[PDB]
């Protein structure tokens, strides 16, 4: 009984921080690509 | 209490098995890299 | 069946109002004389709020070897015996499970510590990566 | 419940649902768009006319303000969904319109593709083509990436094409059709685009800055084209979990884009199949096909 | 806090010492003083070891106190023998009704300890595929960042 109850409340924080932490990559991933994108420019 | 203890801190405890093995993944990648 | 004070098998069983339990009636009329409310609940309770209950009467069969001999002598000794070494006994399992408790909330917040000392670990070890 | 909607008098080619999930728009062979209730009594109230040729494709922007619509006639039509007020005309392509798509996020843009093998960028505000992509086969389905650089071509050639906005060069190629692609649509991440072929193939191909260099991600199959020729389309579901895809054997299919197992075949349909379109909160699917009839299945 | 048990099939005795380490750095009468004496001594009160052995030619007194004791015993031990094993086998009856109601206990709290543990295998298995999303397109990310400096 105790067990469902703090489980279920730390699951949404474990997910919200990885959450978080790929929304972070994304920005990474989304910038690399222009520079790339920028290289036909100058060709 | 003593129940809900004993449970909680060995699952708490569990928390630190995973922490541990990811945190030494993050060393070797970014030794290596 | 049984009472909810004891731990005996009721000659008269009384049943509260405010909370179904069964009580054996001398025990429960001592407990509101004392502090007049529900044991279990904590709601308020009267003698007069009592309901005495009724069934087919409780039989223990007296043994083959009794007279006022060993009921004197033989069982009323076991019975005081039983009682002592029993509470004795109970008392020694309450004040290792207040130490044993002890053990289990230091050893709960050193596992805390682990875990917020780890959580800023982790997430800047990542962070690194990304850098 | 499942709900049936009737009322067009020809064949019905496409449907979508309102970005906001309280109404529908549909549109076919009659030339009428016809507006629904997603709720209530699913009651039908404005009828856009105007279309001379029949309706091969509606959208709507990410507003849900504007509705486009590529017609037989040659004509772009936008219109104003609140009204239901015609606001411009795209007079442009030589031959039919096949389909259109109108940017999301960026300054208004819209994508023609027509029997004259050109590709068509449209601004709204121009009344005339910003650029001009001839292929040399007819095109039939087009759509932007999220980002609204690139345009993505599907034609009668079995070949994906992508073109550069910057550049005006065929960037990109994917093989892996064998027939002709009647519809096109990508993933709400931007991250995948879905495709149909003569060829009864189901392809999903992910679009990404860094690409394995032969993304046939995934194949599904169930998906009947015959001898009817219709255009045949397909749609992402909002979380992109679930493909839906049009078939001309009366029956709808859904698959899991995971795993690629069939969720749902489903009938009801007498006729071929056109479009099925989801819901953009709840998973409810609009079947829409040549027996002009819809349906609102609901999972 | 969160810890998946269903989930996680693949370290005790490793995170034993980390927490160990952690470790390092940080109402009755007279009636109960008689009762928790003879508990600790050990040592039951001793009874009246008298009645039973006695011996002919005080001793009068103990005499007379046998005789009425054993013809209360001869006459408590008619009124047993005239029910006999019917009032031992309606007591037995009652012992019966006494224990089945209690193994109908152990089912209920069997079966909502179960149905507990049942709703939590669930909630593992959910979050345990979302967590396998994310490590797959964090290791996308952390090549392709990569693969994109490399080229440029």
């Amino acid at each position: 009984e105790e067990l469902k109850k703090h489980e279920d409340s730390a699951i949404p924080r474990r997910l919200e921080c990885l959450k978080e932490d790929v929304q972070r990559q994304q920005e990474r991933e989304k910038e690399l690509q222009h520079r790339y994108a920028d290289l036909l420019l100058e060709k | 209490e003593l129940s809900h203890a004993l449970y909680q801190h060995d699952a708490a405890c569990r928390v630190i098995a995973r922490l541990t093995k990811e945190v030494t993944a993050a060393r070797e990648a970014l030794a290596t890299l | 069946l049984i009472c909810s004070i004891s731990n005996e098998v009721p000659e008269h069983p009384c049943v509260s109002p405010v909370s179904n339990h069964v009580y054996e009636r001398r025990l429960i009329e001592k407990y509101i004389a004392e502090n007049g409310t529900d044991p279990i609940n904590n709601q308020p309770l009267s003698e007069e709020q009592l309901i005495d209950i009724k069934v087919a009467h409780p039989i223990r069969p007296k043994p083959p070897s009794a007279t006022s001999i060993p009921a004197i002598l033989k069982a009323l000794q076991d019975e005081w015996d039983a009682v002592m070494l029993h509470s004795f006994t109970l008392r020694q399992q309450l004040q290792t499970t207040r130490q044993e408790l002890s053990h289990a909330l230091y050893q709960h917040d050193a596992a805390c510590r682990v875990i917020a000392r780890l959580t800023k670990e982790v997430t800047a070890a990542r962070e690194a990566l990304a850098t | 419940p499942i709900m049936l909607l009737s009322g067009h008098e020809g064949e019905v080619y496409c449907c979508k649902f309102h970005p906001n999930g309280s109404t529908l728009a549909s549109a076919g062979f009659d030339r009428l768009i016809l507006l629904w209730n997603v709720y209530g009594d699913c009651d039908n109230y404005a009828t856009l006319k105007g279309h001379s040729g029949a309706v091969m494709e509606l959208h709507y922007n990410t507003d849900g303000s504007m509705l486009f619509s590529a017609s037989t006639d040659k004509t772009v039509a936008v219109w104003d969904s609140e009204t239901g007020e015609r606001v411009k005309r795209l007079k442009g392509h030589t031959s039919f319109v096949n389909s259109c798509y109108p940017a999301r996020r960026g300054p208004q843009l819209v994508c023609t593709g027509s029997d004259d093998g050109t590709v068509k960028l449209w601004d709204i505000r121009k009344k005339a083509a910003i650029q001009t992509f001839q292929n040399t086969y007819q095109v039939l389905a087009v759509t932007f990436n999220d980002t609204s650089d690139q345009i993505i071509s599907g034609g009668i050639d079995n070949d994906i094409k992508v073109w550069d906005l910057r550049q005006n060069k065929l960037t990109y190629t994917m093989r892996g059709h064998a027939d002709s692609v009647t519809g096109l649509s990508l993933s709400s991440e931007g991250s995948y685009l879905l495709s149909n072929a003569m060829d009864n193939t189901v392809r999903v191909w992910d679009v990404r800055p860094f690409a394995p260099k032969e993304r046939c991600v995934k194949i599904f199959q169930g998906n009947v084209h015959n001898f009817e020729k219709n255009l045949l389309r397909c749609s992402w579901s909002p979380d992109g979990s679930k493909i839906a895809a049009g078939s001309a054997d009366r029956f709808v299919y859904v698959w899991d884009t995971t795993s690629r197992r069939i969720l749902y075949k489903l009938p009801g349909h007498a006729g071929s199949i056109n479009e099925v379109a989801f819901h953009p909160d709840e998973p409810i699917i609009i079947s829409a096909s040549s027996d002009k009839r819809l349906y609102m299945g609901e999972i | 806090v969160d810890a998946l048990p269903y989930f996680d099939q693949g370290v005790r005795e490793a995170a034993a010492a980390l927490v160990e380490e952690e470790t390092r750095r940080y109402t009755d009468i007279m009636r109960n003083e008689f009762e928790r004496l003879a508990a600790r001594q050990p040592i039951e009160l001793l009874s009246m070891k008298r009645y039973e052995l006695p011996a002919p030619s005080e001793c009068v007194n103990n005499s007379m106190a046998q005789l009425e004791h054993q013809a209360v015993r001869i006459e408590n031990l008619e009124l047993m023998s005239q029910h006999g094993c019917n009032a031992w086998k309606v007591y037995n009856e009652n012992l019966v009704h006494m224990i089945e109601h209690a193994q109908k206990e152990l089912q209920k709290l069997r079966k909502h300890i179960q149905d507990l543990n049942w709703q939590r295998k669930n909630m593992q298995l959910t979050a345990g595929s979302k967590l396998r999303e994310m490590e797959s397109n964090w290791v996308s990310l952390v090549s392709k960042n990569y693969e994109i400096e490399r080229t440029i």
